[PDB]
């Protein structure tokens, strides 16, 4: 087969930077490497053609070169959009096989989250589950802390974080945290509170509301 | 007088996979044309400025077409498409290359696909080796037998020289000359 | 412009077939190869299948064997991928990709990219998802700046789309990634961060739409 070896699997550099990212084979492939970027969530989109063949529409700042083996390609100057997976496939032979990929991040001045809490709607405690939510938006760095507390009792392994990947406009993180409760414990108590640390808070963030208030 | 004129004069060029080579002996060098050069000019091996003191057996003119980005591998110790597939030159190579951008002869509007050049080869060229061959390249490991398709190409692909392309894909024209009884003074 | 949108995905037992199709606009469909790349969640892009304009030319990652089957309507501008006997592995988002290379010569790129159907192959059950509003409280938006969703509980399987305002809100969404629930089901939050100052005379709408089940829910989010 022609095994396609990416090198780094991931990297973080900042805009302006020169990330040159290496593709290498199994066997010469001549010069017919290829190379894509994908969004999460997106389809990927074609590059670098034929090893150093710019595709239309494609910017200048993109560039691939090598021949045979380790193959490179080379963003000269990077920007806020660029934060992708980048992959090398070879199409010397059939299967027209994949590399793993080198996920570009971006790296920026600290953000504070903005913290937003959420109660459970009327219609769904109805159905006999309640969902609280507590929003962590545009914030960087990623790294935060929720903690639930339900009437100044701090809770335990009932929630749930997901995390967005980073934002490729401002380079920020958000992030949700679902606190999951039967509706009968969520109506044996009034306060509901969000707790939030950050290296860009000075103090924990608290957001709370009172139940059917 | 050594035919000169009609290699660098000459109106029409070859490509690359089947560059022509004239044989030029027997007659007076009038070194004017590599003398003094919108022309590039690579020596191997050889000084121009003693090429008019020197007598060589034979010497021969190599010409061919490429685009911008590839003139760089017509040269000893190079690696490459063309170098590899199209036209190669010795390590040892005694002589001068000479290349010139002919954007204003050999590019269309419409694209000027008559230029070729190999793409697949199962092997690297040996130096001044010239493989005029159009069998459809086996990539695979089914046979072709003669038919285009998966991992079964056509070993020749097209340039498409257009004027409003960058400098790396116009048109370059290529004399290589090669020095090798001693009659070419 | 040049158009690729790929169709049939939805949810399969083991062992079970699906039919894909790939619907190709603005481009000469019958002078280009086609092909099928599929991607696991959180894995790499993995190709699949090609096939040569004139189908005499086709192929089959080794992952296929004998179980998938490439074609394509060239009268009809469709490719198409079935599947059969399909496995847990199977699971992915599956592309069609048209080849950049004229005719007989697949060794350049795919230029155009659909944008996926999703396939998932699991002895489960087609769930509908629920969708709650994550309405602000009275007391709780300190800032010229309010946040609203939509919680989008308990679908199967992947994937979900959220618009909101049937898609002329664009600006501050964040559709956060799904979760696994401890049930088996899928769950993900959609957000929108508006000027607090909108709250009272505009309205928000989420759309949510769930192909494998045909689920089709708007919910206006309104303060409480």
């Amino acid at each position: 087969a022609i095994q396609m070896t990416q090198s780094p699997s991931s990297l973080s550099a900042s805009v302006g930077d020169r990330v040159t990212i290496t593709c290498r084979t199994s066997q010469t492939i001549s010069s017919y490497l290829n190379w894509y970027q994908q969004k999460p969530g997106k389809a990927p989109k074609l590059l670098i053609y034929d090893a150093s063949s710019l595709q239309s529409g494609v910017p200048s700042r993109f560039s691939g070169s090598g021949y045979g083996t380790d193959f490179t390609l080379t963003i000269s100057s990077l920007q806020p959009e660029d934060f992708a997976t980048y992959f090398c496939q070879q199409s010397y032979n059939t299967p027209y096989a994949f590399g793993q990929g080198t996920k570009v991040e971006i790296k920026r001045t600290v953000a504070a989250p903005s913290v937003f809490i959420f109660p459970p709607s009327d219609e769904q405690l109805k159905s006999g589950t309640a969902s609280v939510v507590c929003l962590l938006n545009n914030f960087y760095p990623r790294e935060a802390k929720v903690q639930w507390k339900v009437d100044n009792a701090l809770q335990s392994g009932n929630s749930q974080e997901s995390v967005t990947e980073q934002d490729s406009k401002d380079s920020t993180y958000s992030l949700s945290s679902t606190l999951t409760l039967s509706k009968a414990d969520y109506e044996k108590h009034k306060v509901y509170a969000c707790e939030v640390t950050h290296q860009g808070l000075s103090s924990p963030v608290t957001k709370s509301f009172n139940r059917g208030e | 007088l050594c035919p000169f004129d009609e290699v660098f004069n000459a109106t029409r060029f070859a490509s690359v996979y089947a560059w022509n080579r004239k044989r030029i002996s027997n007659c007076v060098a009038d070194y004017s044309v590599l003398y003094n050069l919108f022309f590039t000019f690579k020596c191997y091996g050889v000084s121009p400025t003693k090429l008019n003191d020197l007598c060589f057996t034979n010497v021969y003119a190599d010409s061919f077409v490429i685009r911008g980005d590839e003139v760089r591998q017509i040269a000893p110790g190079q690696t490459g498409n063309i170098a590899d597939y199209n036209y190669k030159l010795p390590d040892d190579f005694t002589g001068c290359v000479i290349a010139w951008n002919s954007n204003k002869l050999d590019s269309k509007v419409s694209g000027n696909y008559n230029y070729l050049y190999r793409l697949f080869r199962k092997s690297n060229l040996k130096p001044f080796e010239r493989d005029i061959s159009t069998e459809i390249y086996q990539a695979g490991n089914k046979p072709c037998n003669g038919v285009a398709g998966f991992n079964c190409y056509f070993p020749l692909r097209s340039y498409s020289f257009r004027p409003t392309y960058g400098v790396g894909h116009q048109p370059y024209r290529v004399v290589v000359l090669s020095f090798e009884p001693a009659t070419v003074c | 412009q040049v158009q690729l949108v790929e169709s049939g995905g939805g949810l399969v037992q083991p062992g079970r077939s699906l039919r894909l199709s790939c619907a190709a606009s603005g481009f000469t469909f019958d002078d280009y190869a086609m092909h099928w790349v599929r991607q696991v969640p959180g894995k790499g892009l993995e190709w699949v299948s090609g096939i040569s304009w004139n189908s005499g030319s086709i192929v089959y990652a080794d992952f296929v064997k004998g179980r998938f089957t490439i074609a394509r309507d060239n009268a009809k501008n469709s490719l198409f991928l079935q599947m059969n006997s399909l496995r847990a592995e199977d699971t992915a988002l599956y592309y069609c990709a048209k080849s950049t290379a004229l005719r007989h010569q697949y060794y350049y790129g795919m230029d155009v990219w659909g944008q996926g159907t999703t396939v998932t192959v699991s002895s489960a059950s087609t769930k509908g998802p629920s969708v709650f509003p994550l309405a602000p409280s009275s007391k709780s938006t300190s800032g010229g700046t309010a946040a609203l969703g939509c919680l989008v509980k308990d679908y199967f399987p992947e994937p979900v789309t959220v618009s909101w305002n049937s898609g002329a809100l664009t600006s501050g969404v964040h559709t956060f990634p799904a979760v696994l629930q401890s049930s088996g089901l899928y769950s993900l939050s959609s957000v929108v961060t508006v000027p607090s100052s909108s709250l009272g005379t505009q309205t928000y709408i989420c759309n949510v739409n769930h192909k494998p089940s045909n689920t089709k829910v708007d919910k206006r989010v309104e303060p409480k």
